C-alpha cells in the first residue's frame, strides 16, 4: 500500500553540503514519525534523526552539530541536510516512517535506500610511529614487531620490510576509516625471538597520492 | 479515571471519523470524550480565574461617632451655625423646635438647632467591577489508562505524567493546543462570550467572604458609599437623630450591619479569594474539540499471553459502568490487554462496550496492576479478561 | 543513540534453528516496543518484527521473536545459506528526548568449517608517538571463525566510551577471519591509568590482553 | 401657664351648663380646658406606664459553637451516627455524600455523613407580654392664675405645691378625684378598654433599648427561640453548613444580627425602662370630665383701684394668643384684675377672650406680680388693664 | 332666695350633751363651709367649727376635745353636737355659711340665731383670801384694800364689811364667769391711809345656796 | 380661732363721721378677705361688709370699709344714736386648717358726757393664797367712759396668753363704768419672773400698773 522513495545526488564534493529528500505516497504524512538512517560500510546501522510534521524535531546527538531537518505538509515531502560531508559519511542512506507508539496496524514503512558517495581529491601524508616489539618475548620461538601508519588520505598505500627483503610472515591489516575521515593501517611481522638482538628491521611506507615515502626503523625495548 | 465517581459526568459519543466534537463544561463535572478508533479522554473544567479587578464603589456598615456639639438660637434671631457644617467629615441636621418665654427666650416660635457629630467608619465592605476582557479559565484535560494503584498519595510531579495537560482560555484566545504525548493532541476552541453574563453582576468583597451581586441591587444599598477609588456620602444611613419631646437632639450610631449583609446575601453566590486572584464555583461553558489529531498509543501491541489475577472485585460506578483492577504476572509486555463482554462463552461475541479504549500494559515487569473502565449491557453478562484456559470470567448482572 | 548489546555471531548447520540474543535496560524496552532488522550489503534494512511478535505481510513463517523483561531475543528455524546476513534488534528509548536505538548487530553463519579460536596481540604507544602528544592502542586479532567478533576496550575496571575505531573482518588466506581495532588517547590518559585492556568476544569464547604504561 | 409653648394644644369650651366634657388626651400633648363661669383649667398626659410584665418567647441573635465533629460510613452501611446526636444542646443535619474506591470505600454510591455542633447562646433578646390589668397612666391638672414661673422646672416636692394635683388611671379603678382647693374638685372618667389596642402589640427588650412590636411579626422572627422563662429550637438560622461541591461539610457561625434587628425596628415606637416600670412614648386616651364640682375662687373680689406696670412686653404664643405679665402697686388686694380687649377707647367695649378666666390677685402687699393670658381679635387692638386715668394701654395686631 | 332656720332645745340640763340642727332653703349645700357661731354674754364672739358637705371638717382649737360636727347631704341638714356642757357655754348659738373662698357674689349668708341656756342646781363654796392693804408708805390720806372671792357657784353671794358697819367707799366689783363654769369676784373698800394702824377691817361673805359664810380679817404687810 | 387685734371704743357726736380700726397678721389679712359685722345683744350678727368694700343689699351707704397689707378699717359716716352696738372684723387664716378669726370688737358709743380716763389699782396674789398652792393677780378699772376697755398682761416684757378672764363694764351710780380682770397663776410661775402688769387701753389714754415678788 504505502511506499516511500529517496531522492537526492548519489555523489557529492567533501567539505560541502549534502542534501537528501524523500517523497511520501499513499499514506498521510501525520501518521509516523519521519526518520533518516544511514550504514557505512564496514560500520554498523545508525539512527540519524527523526521529525514529525508538526516541526518537532530529535536528532542523534553525535549529529546534532552538523544536521538539520525539514518537513513540507503540502508537498508530502520531507528533507535531509548534512553540513560539512567528510569521507567518512559515505553510506547508505534510506528514509522511513517509524511508529513511535505503534500507531499503525502495518508497522513500519521503508523505503528503498541510496549511496551516497564524498569523493575529494584532497591528500594527506601519513604519519609512521614503530609499534616496537614486545621486550622480554619467549626464550626460544616467535615474537611479533611492526609499524604503525595514522591519519593519511587516501588510500591505497604499500609496505615492505627490509626493502622487500622479508616475506615470510607478513600481517598487513585493513585499514580503518576514523570518523575524522582519514585512513588509517597497521602492518607486523612475526621474527624469530633469537633474531632480535642481531638483525635490524626496517619498515617501508610508501603513499603514492601524497608523493610520501618513508623508510622507519623498529628498534627493541 | 477520574470521572469515575462524579454524580455529574455526561458520556459523548462523537461520529466516526468525524473531527468536530461539541462539549459543555460544567464546574466540579466530567465529561468523557469516546470515538471509534480514538482514545477515551476526560475533560474537566476545574476553576475559573478573574485577575485584575477595578473598584467601583465602597460602602461603609460598621461606624462611630464623637465629638458631638450643638448650638441653639432664639426665635426670630436666625439659623443656628457651627464650625462643623463647613466640614464634610462631619454629619450636621438642623430642625425647628418649640421655644418660649419657659425655656428662656423673649419671644414664642419654633427655634433653630443645628447638632454635629464626627463620621468615622470602622469597618467596610468593597464593591469591584468585572471586565470581561480579565476573565481566565482552568480545563483539565486526561487519558484513561494509566495512574496504577501507585498515585493514592501523590501531588508533585504533574509535569512528568504527560498523560495529562492544563490549559488556559481567555476571552483573548479561546483556542488551545494540547500534546498528550503518545496520543497526540487535542484541539480547544470555546465560546468565552457565551458563558454567563457578568455585565450585569458584580463581585462584592466583605471581611474576607466574597460572593456575586446583581449590579443594579447593589445600587440601592442603603449604607454610606463614596465614588471612585475621607469624604462620606449619606452619612445620614447610619446615624439616628433621636429627638426627645422636641426639646433635645442626640445623635447614635447603629450597630454593626453585618447580619443585615448576611441575610440579604442569602442566595447569592458565593466565591473566594486566592491570594490576589479570585476564584468562582460556578458558571458553564460551551467548547467545541478538535478530534483530529488525535491517535491510539498501542494499536499494534500484541495480545498478552499470561494469565491475570483479580486484585479488587468489579464494581459498579453511578452511571452504570463496571471497574476492574486486575494484575498480570507475564513478563512479554506491552502488550494488548484482552478484555470484552461475553453473553455465550463458546462464540465469545463480543458485546457491550469498553470505556477505556484499547487498555494496554506498558510497565514490562511481572505482577504490574492495571485497570479499566466496562460497560456491560442490560441485564446478565460476563467479564472475560486473558486468553487460554488461564483468563478469569466474573458473572453480571444490569438493571 | 545507546548501545543495545548483541552477541558477535550466531552458527549453526543447515536446517538447525539459530538464537540471537539481545540485551538491553529498563530505558528502552522497559517502556517501549523492540523491533529486528536483516540487513543486506547495498541495500536499505529489512523489516522483520515488529511490536516483538509480529511479522509483516511477507515474512517467512520461520520467524519470530519473544521478550523479557529487559532482554529480547530472535530465532530462525531452518537455517538456510539464503540467510548469511547481518540481524540488528532496534528500539525506542526514552532518554533526553527520544533516540532510536539500534544494537551491535549479529552476524549469521552457515557453518562451512569448524570454529577457530581468536588470536590477540597488543601494542602499547611507542614513544616517539608520545612526543608528538598522541598515543594510540593497537589491538590485533587473527585466525578466527566464523567472520565477526565483538571489540570492547576497559579502562581498568570500566569500558572506554570514544577513541576506538575498528575494522570489519577480512577473509585471509587460509579461508579464516581477522581485524583490527584502534584505542585513540592523550597522553595525560595514557600515564594516569594502571592499565588498559582490549577484550576480544567470540561466539563461544572471551580473550583479554591488558597492557600498563608502568 | 403650662400649656403656653406647645404646639399640640387644643382648645375646648363646654356648652353653657352641662357638666360633662369629653377631651381627648395625648401623651407630650396640652389640653386647656373653658368654660361660662367656670375657671380655665390644664388638663395633661405625662407618662404611660406598664408595671408585672409576662414573658412569651427570648430570641437568640449572638452565638458561639465549640466541639465541631463528624462522622461517616461507607455505602449500603448504614447511616452515620455519632454520640452528640442524643444531645438537645447540639444541631446536627444528615447528608449523601458521593463515595467510591477514591475515597476509601469498596462500593460507589451514596454515603450518609452525619455533623452536629454545639450551640451556646451568648446576648440574647427578650420578649414580654403586657397584661391590660397591669396599666397605668399619669395625669396632671392644673389651673391658670397663679404658680408663676418659678415652679416651671420642679420634679421635687409636688405633694407640698398645692397648685398642681397629680391622678393616676388605671383600668382598675377608671375614676379619680382631684382636690384642687380653692377651686373645689375635678372628675375624671376615662376609657382605658377603648385607649389603644395592646392586645396587638408587643413589648420588646433589646440591649438596654426597648420597642414595641406588633404580636405577629415577633412570632415571624427568624432566630432560634425557646418559650417561657436551655432547650433552643430551630438552631439552624444561625449555623450555615457550607456544603462544598457534595463532598465536604464545615460549620460557620452568622455574624451578630444587631443589624438586622436595628434596620427592622426602624419605625416601631422607642421606649425606656425605669427599674422595674416600662415607661412609653406613645399611645392616646380618651376621657370625659366632670365640672360640676369645679368652682371660681374669689369671683366676688372688688376691682384693684391702683395701677398697673409691665414686668414684661405682651409677646404672641404659637396659637395666637398673647401673654402679659404686670405688677401691681396697690394695696388693697385681694382685688379682681380688670382686664377686657377695646375696639374704641371712649366706649371701653369689651371684645376679645379672657383665657385666664376671672384673674385675680391674692397677696396683700404691693409689688405684687401677676401674669394672665389672653385671645385678642385678629386685626388691631388695645390691651388695657386698670380703670381711671392711671390705666395702662399697649396696642396689639394679630394675623 | 336663701332662707337658714335654726332649731333645737332652749333650754339643757348641765354636764349632759347639747345638740342644735341648721336647715338649709332655697339654695345648693355645696357652695358654703357651714359653720357654728356663739356669743356668750358679756364676752367677744367666737367661731365654732366649719365643716363642708363632702365631710372636710376643722373646728376650733380649743374646742376640739368637746365638739363634733355632722353634714347631712339629702335633708339639705346639717347638726352640731356638743359633749360635757358648762355652766359658761350658756350663749346664743347661730348658724350660717362662711365662704372659704368668694364663690358667691351675693356674699355670705347668716341664720337666725338661738338663745341656749345650761341650768344646773350644782352649788360649790367660795374661797376668800384677802387682798391685802396698799403696801408700806401709803400716807397721807386714801388706800384701798378688799377680799377676794374665788371659785364659787351659783350666783348671788353677799360681801359686807364691819358686818355692815362701813358703807362709805365700799366697792363691789361685778362677777366674772371664768371659762370653767364657775363665778368669782372681788370687792375691795377705800379707807383712811392714817386709819390703817387703829383700825382693823373685817371682810364678811355669805353664799346662800351653798351654806357657806365666811368672816375674814385684813391685815397689813 | 386666732385674735385680730381692734381698739375697745369708738367715740363721736351725732353727725360725726366715726373709724374703726383692725389690725392683723400676714397669716389671716395676706392672703384673705377681710368681713365686717354688726353686733347686737341677744341676737346673730348681722353683716355689713365683704370682701372687705362690699355691702350686702339693704345696708346703708354710710357703712364703708378699706384694707391695707395687715391692717384694716370701718367709717361709718353720719353717725346717729340707732348705730350704738359692737362692730366685729373677721377673716380667714391660712392656719393649721382653716380658721374664722374674729377681731376683739369694738363699741360705737354716742356722747352724753365728756370722756373719762380710767383709773387701775392692781394687787398681787396673798400669801395666804400662796399656801393654797395658787395665785391669782387683781388688776381694777373704775371711772371711765364709754363703757369699754382693752385688758392685757405682761410677762417682764411680753403679753401672756391665757390665764386671764375679764369683766364686761357695769353701768356706775353715776353714769361712769367700770370693770374688773383677774391673772390666774401658779406659784413657779410667779417667784420665778421679776415683775408682771396689767395693761389698760382707752380711747385716748393707756395705764400700767406693775407689781413684783420682790
Amino acid at each position: 500500500q504505502v511506499q516511500l522513495q529517496e531522492s537526492g545526488p548519489g555523489l557529492v564534493k567533501s567539505s560541502e553540503t549534502l542534501s537528501l529528500s524523500c517523497t511520501v505516497s499513499g499514506a498521510s504524512i501525520s501518521n509516523f514519525y519521519w526518520s533518516w538512517v544511514r550504514q557505512p560500510p564496514g560500520k554498523g546501522l545508525e539512527w540519524m534523526g527523526s521529525i514529525y510534521y508538526t516541526g518537532t524535531i530529535t536528532y542523534n546527538p553525535s549529529l546534532k552539530s552538523r544536521l538539520t531537518m525539514s518537513v513540507d505538509t503540502s508537498k508530502n515531502q520531507f528533507s535531509l541536510k548534512l553540513n560539512s560531508v567528510t569521507a567518512a559519511d559515505t553510506a547508505v542512506y534510506s528514509c522511513a516512517g517509524l511508529d513511535r507508539f505503534n500507531w499503525n496496524d502495518e508497522g513500519d514503512c521503508w523505503g528503498q535506500g541510496t549511496l551516497v558517495t564524498v569523493f575529494s581529491a584532497s591528500t594527506k601524508g601519513p604519519s609512521v610511529f614503530p609499534l616496537a616489539p614486545s621486550s622480554k618475548s619467549t626464550s626460544g620461538g616467535t615474537a611479533a614487531l611492526g609499524c604503525l601508519v595514522k591519519d593519511y588520505f587516501p588510500e591505497p598505500v604499500t609496505v615492505s620490510w627490509n626493502s622487500g627483503a622479508l616475506t615470510s610472515g607478513v600481517h598487513t591489516f585493513p585499514a580503518v576509516l576514523q570518523s575524522s575521515g582519514l585512513y588509517s593501517l597497521s602492518s607486523v611481522v612475526t621474527v624469530p625471538s633469537s633474531s632480535l638482538g642481531t638483525q635490524t628491521y626496517i619498515c617501508n611506507v610508501n603513499h603514492k597520492p601524497s608523493n610520501t615515502k618513508v623508510d622507519k626503523k623498529v628498534e627493541p625495548k | 479515571i477520574r470521572c469515575i465517581g462524579v454524580s455529574n459526568r455526561d458520556f459523548v459519543e462523537g461520529m466516526s471519523g468525524g473531527t468536530w466534537v461539541d462539549v459543555v463544561l460544567e464546574h466540579g463535572g466530567c465529561v468523557t470524550v469516546m470515538a471509534q478508533d480514538k482514545p477515551t479522554v476526560d475533560i474537566e473544567l476545574v476553576t475559573t480565574t478573574v485577575s485584575n479587578m477595578a473598584e467601583v464603589r465602597s460602602y461603609c456598615y460598621e461606624a462611630s461617632i464623637s465629638d458631638m456639639a450643638s448650638d441653639s438660637r432664639c426665635p426670630t434671631q436666625g439659623e443656628a451655625y457651627l464650625d462643623k457644617q463647613s466640614d464634610t467629615q462631619y454629619v450636621c441636621k438642623r430642625t425647628l423646635v418649640d421655644r418660649g418665654w419657659g425655656n428662656g427666650c423673649g419671644l414664642f416660635g419654633k427655634g433653630s438647632l443645628v447638632t454635629c457629630a464626627k463620621f468615622a467608619c470602622s469597618k467596610k465592605m468593597t464593591g469591584k467591577s468585572i471586565q470581561p476582557e480579565n476573565l481566565e479559565y482552568r480545563i483539565m484535560l486526561s487519558v484513561h489508562g494509566s495512574q496504577h494503584s501507585g498515585m493514592i498519595v501523590n501531588d508533585t510531579g504533574h509535569e512528568t505524567d504527560e498523560n495529562r495537560a492544563k490549559v488556559e482560555i481567555t476571552p483573548n484566545s479561546p483556542r488551545a493546543e494540547a500534546t498528550l504525548g503518545g496520543f497526540g493532541s487535542l484541539g480547544l476552541d470555546c465560546e468565552p462570550r457565551t458563558g454567563l453574563d457578568f455585565s450585569d453582576l458584580y463581585y462584592l468583597t466583605m471581611n474576607n467572604k466574597h460572593w456575586l451581586v446583581h449590579k443594579e441591587w447593589f445600587h440601592d444599598i442603603p449604607l454610606p458609599w463614596h465614588a471612585g477609588a475621607p469624604h462620606w456620602n449619606n452619612k445620614e444611613a447610619l446615624v439616628e437623630f433621636k429627638d426627645a419631646h422636641a426639646k433635645r437632639q442626640t445623635v447614635v450610631v447603629l450597630g454593626s450591619q453585618e447580619g443585615a449583609v448576611h441575610t440579604a446575601l442569602a442566595g447569592a453566590l458565593e466565591a473566594e479569594m486566592d491570594g490576589a486572584k479570585g476564584r468562582l464555583s460556578s458558571g458553564h461553558l460551551k467548547c467545541r474539540l478538535k478530534m483530529d489529531k488525535l491517535r491510539l498509543k498501542g494499536v499494534s501491541y500484541s495480545l498478552c499471553t499470561a494469565a491475570f489475577t483479580f486484585t479488587k472485585i468489579p464494581a459498579e460506578t453511578l452511571h452504570g459502568t463496571v471497574t476492574v483492577e486486575v494484575q498480570y504476572a507475564g513478563t512479554d509486555g506491552p502488550c494488548k490487554v484482552p478484555a470484552q463482554m461475553a453473553v455465550d462463552m463458546q462464540t465469545l461475541t463480543p458485546v457491550g462496550r469498553l470505556i477505556t479504549a484499547n487498555p494496554v500494559i506498558t510497565e514490562s515487569t511481572e505482577n504490574s496492576k492495571m485497570m479499566l473502565e466496562l460497560d456491560p449491557p442490560f441485564g446478565d453478562s460476563y467479564i472475560v479478561i486473558g486468553v487460554g484456559e488461564k483468563k478469569i470470567t466474573h458473572h453480571w448482572h444490569r438493571s | 543513540q545507546s548501545v543495545l548489546t548483541q552477541p558477535p555471531s550466531a552458527s549453526g548447520t543447515p536446517g538447525q534453528r539459530v538464537t540471537i540474543s539481545c540485551s538491553g535496560s529498563r530505558s528502552n524496552l522497559g517502556r517501549n516496543t523492540v523491533n529486528w532488522y536483516q540487513q543486506l550489503p547495498g541495500v536499505a534494512p529489512k523489516l522483520l518484527i515488529y511490536s516483538n511478535n509480529r511479522r509483516p505481510s511477507g515474512v517467512p513463517d520461520r520467524f519470530s521473536g519473544s521478550k523479557s523483561d529487559t532482554s529480547a531475543s530472535l530465532a530462525i528455524s531452518g537455517l538456510q545459506s539464503e540467510d548469511e546476513a547481518d540481524y540488528f534488534c532496534a528500539a525506542w528509548d526514552d532518554s533526553l528526548n527520544g533516540l532510536y536505538v539500534f544494537g551491535t548487530g549479529t552476524k549469521v553463519t552457515v557453518l562451512g568449517q569448524p570454529k577457530a579460536a581468536p588470536s590477540v596481540t597488543l601494542f602499547p604507544p611507542s614513544s616517539e608517538e608520545l612526543q608528538a602528544n598522541k598515543a594510540t592502542l593497537v589491538c590485533l586479532i587473527s585466525d578466527f571463525y566464523p567472520g565477526a567478533v565483538t571489540v570492547a576496550w576497559k579502562a581498568d575496571s570500566s569500558p572506554v566510551k570514544a577513541g576506538v575505531e575498528t575494522t570489519t573482518p577480512s577473509k585471509q588466506s587460509n579461508n579464516k577471519y581477522a581485524a583490527s581495532s584502534y584505542l585513540s588517547l592523550t597522553p595525560e590518559q595514557w600515564k594516569s591509568h594502571r592499565s588498559y585492556s582490549c577484550q576480544v568476544t567470540h561466539e563461544g569464547s572471551t580473550v583479554e590482553k591488558t597492557v600498563a604504561p608502568t
